[PDB]
């Protein structure tokens, strides 16, 4: 079975450089011709080169041109991209296929990929790895339809994706929803979590929400406690 | 050059027979053959047909393709709801010397029913402000079809400014998921009676509405 990874960087800063390898498995590599296709987030497949099976030649798109480098050693078992001179719309996820023919394209012929291979994420960006700042988003007094309530964090102002927003040491699950982030301005992100809780239980129960940011190493506990205006929920149980 | 243009979206009920264009020019698919790929969305794509026409064993027997000149298609007859993926088409511009890559089509399957969104929204955290700042957070749940609108008001009167909201995403829920983070100034916030998040989805439009003195 034709095996394809991918093994490249992710993270760097726009004007540097990485170098994605892949290695295949299940077939002959030094018969078949191999590409390189990325893919920028929610956007299509674009291709990005093609180097033959003997790698005599090898092709690149107008983009990529003379930034990148598509290597291949028939020996290891590998093909290569060569990255300099990253650019942020350099972003997105790198793929590597096979072509299914006889390792080559040309005007008689091109079979194009046939098997990809999974994919490895690389992100340029002008901008440094910065650490959550959360803040809790607390519940309301105010009554909504009779669905209880709901009570969350902001986990806020951030790089790199991910972070890992786990409740009350992780005690607490699905009544929890924690929202995709959103990529701002800044060129920093911002997540949220909200578990949806029974307005009842609003005020016995201790919801801590524990952050944690590995790439700042930051890890952040808060607990997410209701309004002083809430009286029935803030008073003392009578 | 990367004109291999697919039309966006393909609708169809369950078992109809939908076709997914694609015009490209003589010195691509002119040219040389198209292929068609299938990819669920970021993910590891796949070979669905190859050689204009033919496919890959392993495809199902209801996928066809055909050239014709200076554009192709994929046909997909007896429409199942797995269908909904998106779709490539390809060809090796024998001009540029490229693998020249289509603009995508995603085909959505039409039975399942309009949920609504289950808005809920926060107001800045006290903290928040102390660090100087003012964020409202509106989050909405549970809705489908994944095409939403929110739309921020203050007082009566629209708010256009920092209004960052994500696209909507997919929630294996089956159904769409989507944030939107207005960012004031701390000063601006109390200078208004009321924030709202109203958010219009298939001509509804559900608001929630906050205010800067609760308890007050």
């Amino acid at each position: 079975e034709v095996q394809l990874v991918q093994s490249g960087g992710g993270v760097v800063q726009p004007g540097r450089s990485l170098r994605l390898s892949c290695s295949s498995s299940g077939f002959i590599f030094s018969s078949y011709a191999m590409y390189w296709v990325r893919q920028a987030p929610g956007k299509g497949l674009e291709w990005v080169a093609i180097i033959w099976d003997d790698g005599s030649d090898q092709h690149y798109a107008d983009s990529v041109k003379g930034r990148f480098t598509i290597s291949r050693n028939d020996s290891k078992n590998t093909l290569f991209l060569q990255m300099d001179s990253l650019r942020p719309e350099d972003t997105g996820v790198y793929f590597c296929a096979r072509d299914g023919g006889h390792g080559f394209c040309s005007s008689a012929s091109c079979f194009g990929p046939d098997y990809w291979g999974q994919g490895t994420p690389v992100t340029v960006s002008s901008a440094s790895t910065k650490g959550p700042s959360v803040f809790p988003l607390a519940p309301s007094s105010k009554s909504t339809s009779g669905g209880t309530a709901a009570l969350g964090c902001l986990v806020k102002d951030y790089f790199p994706q991910p972070v890992t927003v786990s409740w009350n040491s992780g005690a607490l699950t699905s009544g929890v929803h924690t929202f995709p982030a959103v990529l701002q301005s800044s060129g920093l992100y911002s997540l949220s979590s909200v578990v949806t809780v029974p307005s009842s239980s609003l005020g016995t129960q201790t919801y801590i929400c524990n952050v944690n940011h590995k790439p700042s190493n930051t890890k952040v506990d808060k607990r997410v406690e209701p309004k002083s205006c809430d009286k029935t929920h803030t008073c003392p149980p009578c | 050059q990367s004109v291999l243009t697919q039309p966006p979206s393909a609708s169809g009920t369950p078992g109809q027979r939908v076709t997914i264009s694609c015009s490209g020019t003589s010195s691509n698919i002119g040219s040389s053959t198209v292929n068609w790929y299938q990819q669920l969305p970021g993910m590891a794509p796949k070979l669905l047909i190859y050689r204009d026409a033919m496919r890959p064993s392993g495809v199902p027997d209801r996928f066809s393709g055909s050239k014709s000149g200076a554009s192709a298609s994929l046909a997909i007859g007896g429409l199942q709801s797995e269908d909904e993926t998106d779709y490539y088409c390809a060809a090796w511009d024998v001009s540029l010397n490229a693998y020249v890559f289509g603009t995508g089509t995603k085909v959505t399957v039409l039975g399942q029913p309009k949920a609504n969104p289950t808005v809920t929204l926060f107001p800045p955290s006290s903290e928040e402000l102390q660090a100087n700042k003012a964020t409202l957070v509106c989050l909405i749940s549970d809705f489908y079809p994944g095409a939403v609108t929110v739309a921020w008001k203050a007082d009566g009167s629209p708010v256009k400014a920092g209004v960052e909201t994500t696209k909507p995403s997919k929630q294996s829920n089956n159904k769409y998921a989507a944030s939107s983070y207005l960012s004031l100034t701390p000063e601006q916030w109390k200078s208004h009676r009321s924030y709202s998040c109203q958010v219009t989805h298939e001509g509804s439009t559900v608001e929630k509405t906050v205010a800067p003195t609760e308890c007050s």
